[PDB]
């Protein structure tokens, strides 16, 4: 999904996927807790 | 340096208990009731004479260690004059210890030159025939949990073990292990007046210098097989003679809490292990400070550090669940209470912070339940043996067939236990007081 969108509009996609994983923690640790699986279910739900 | 992998490596088979039966360590507390084991099996084995006696004690209290040094010293000397017969209570029933009996005779029987074949009956009558009918064969009987085949309904592997101790013309040696003090109790009438009422009681450490001098035995290497031997022995009978050294302290609290030396030993076994050098060893020796770091890891999931790892949204419901808990009677709520409380407490603090919906908290209190924080009202959790839990698998509880929002939960920790170490600087601190 990343890369079609890049070609259909190295260390920066690990820049912006390391953000949308500090923005899943951020907003849905009180959720989540210190749950490694609903937080690695929510970054598959809420990537594309 | 090999020589401190030497040291190492016998350090460490000190500290298991591994090494050869002539260099094996028997603490001086343990001496006399070692030397009544060591006369009572020398008396079947050697003289041919038939023993019955329990030993009485409780776990990790060296039952089975010194049973198995004794049966390990007449191993070297007597070896065709005796045969071992183990029974655990925990792996044999009532029905399966004779077959136990049947394949343990056979091949402990074609180990110094069927029985074992055929049904109960006959596998039966004929451990009866050869048992209850040069020198003779000594059957020496090690029965662990010996508690379990003493129950109040019938007696029947007791009976006729005891009547092969008492009224045959092989001579058998027959030790139970046990916990129980009352085990005499236990037995029935016919049971206990074929018994001998034989009962050695396993000695308890009575002083903290019982524990001291067994740490003294099982650290000093007490052969030259290292470089390094006279240095350590020289270093760890400093801090041993110490009263003050740290070694000293954790051996102190051992003593007033544990009383244990297979609990002192899983903590000085990883010390003496992750040591790479000789100098590392004698500062990890002589600080301690590595069963600091043991002795908080052991502690790490209990209800105090398990509170720890909360969230903000996992303790405010937690909270609030405490709260209705202690408000009701009989100690018990409901999700729909504790968010009722939740919302609550949102709205007084921020009329003087996030509210989540019902169907968030949902996750929370479902990881609330998972890490024992509630639990079920009346639930009897796990169950003694297989036939109570098979009975409950097959039935289906009032608890899990109605809504969640309505199943009744009580608290496994109090709005008291939470308000003591909750620190004081938190944002919900100040509802843990009512
Ligand atoms: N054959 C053995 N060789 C070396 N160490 C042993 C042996 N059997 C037991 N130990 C050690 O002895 C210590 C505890 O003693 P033991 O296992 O004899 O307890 P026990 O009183 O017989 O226990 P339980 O009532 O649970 O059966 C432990 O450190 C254990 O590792
Ligand atoms: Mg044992």
């Amino acid at each position: 999904c990343l890369r079609k969108r890049i070609i259909e509009e190295d260390d920066q996609f690990q820049n912006v996927a390391a953000n949308f994983i500090h923005l899943i923690v951020q907003a849905f640790h009180s959720y989540t807790g210190n749950d490694i699986f609903a937080l690695n279910d929510l970054i598959d739900f809420k990537w594309p | 340096d090999p020589g401190f992998g030497s040291l190492q490596r016998r350090l460490l088979q000190q500290l298991y208990g591994t090494l050869p039966t002539d260099e094996k360590i028997i603490f001086t507390y343990l001496q006399d009731c070692q030397q009544e084991i060591d006369r009572i099996i020398k008396q079947s084995i050697i003289q041919k004479e038939s023993h019955s006696v329990i030993l009485v004690g409780p776990r990790q209290s060296y039952k089975t260690y010194l049973l198995d040094y004794e049966l390990s010293l007449l191993q070297q000397s007597y070896k065709e004059q005796f045969i071992t017969i183990r029974l655990n209570g925990f792996i044999h029933s009532e029905q399966t210890a004779i077959n136990g009996i049947a394949t343990q005779l056979e091949q402990q029987l074609q180990k110094i030159h069927t029985i074992s074949s055929g049904s109960l009956t006959e596998v039966f009558e004929k451990i009866l025939l050869l048992l209850d009918s040069i020198t003779k064969i000594t059957v020496v009987f090690i029965f662990d949990e010996i508690d379990t085949f003493a129950g109040p309904v019938r007696q029947t592997l007791l009976y006729n073990l005891f009547d092969m101790v008492e009224h045959s013309r092989v001579p058998v040696c027959i030790f139970g292990c046990t916990t129980k003090l009352n085990i005499l109790e236990y037995l029935e009438k016919r049971v206990k007046s074929r018994f001998s009422q034989r009962v050695i009681y396993m000695p308890q450490i009575q002083n903290l210098d019982d524990m001291v001098d067994a740490v003294r035995n099982l650290l000093t290497v007490r052969s030259e097989i290292s470089p390094w031997v006279s240095q350590w022995n020289e270093t760890l009978e400093k801090e041993l003679s110490d009263p003050r050294s740290n070694l000293n302290r954790h051996i102190r609290m051992n003593f007033e809490t544990f009383r244990s030396l297979p609990t002192l030993k899983n903590s000085i076994i990883p010390l003496v292990a992750t040591s790479k050098n000789f100098g590392s060893l004698c500062t990890a020796i002589k600080s301690c400070s590595f069963l600091d770091i043991y002795n908080k890891n052991q502690l790490s999931n209990n209800l105090t550090g398990r509170l720890q790892s909360l969230s903000d949204l996992e303790l405010a419901i937690l909270i609030s669940a405490a709260r209705v808990a202690l408000r009701a009677k009989d100690g018990s709520f409901n999700f729909n209470l504790a968010y009722a409380e939740y919302e609550k407490m949102i709205k007084a603090i921020n009329s003087r912070i996030k509210l989540w919906l019902k169907k968030d908290v949902k996750n929370v209190w479902e990881n609330l339940v998972q890490l024992d924080f509630f639990t079920e009202k009346s639930a009897v959790g796990l169950r003694d043996n297989a036939t109570a839990a098979f009975y409950a698998s097959n039935y289906q509880f009032q608890g899990t067939m109605i809504p969640f929002d309505l199943r009744s939960y009580q608290m496994q920790i109090i709005l008291q236990e939470l308000r003591r170490i909750i620190p004081k600087s938190n944002m919900y601190y100040s509802w843990t007081q009512l």
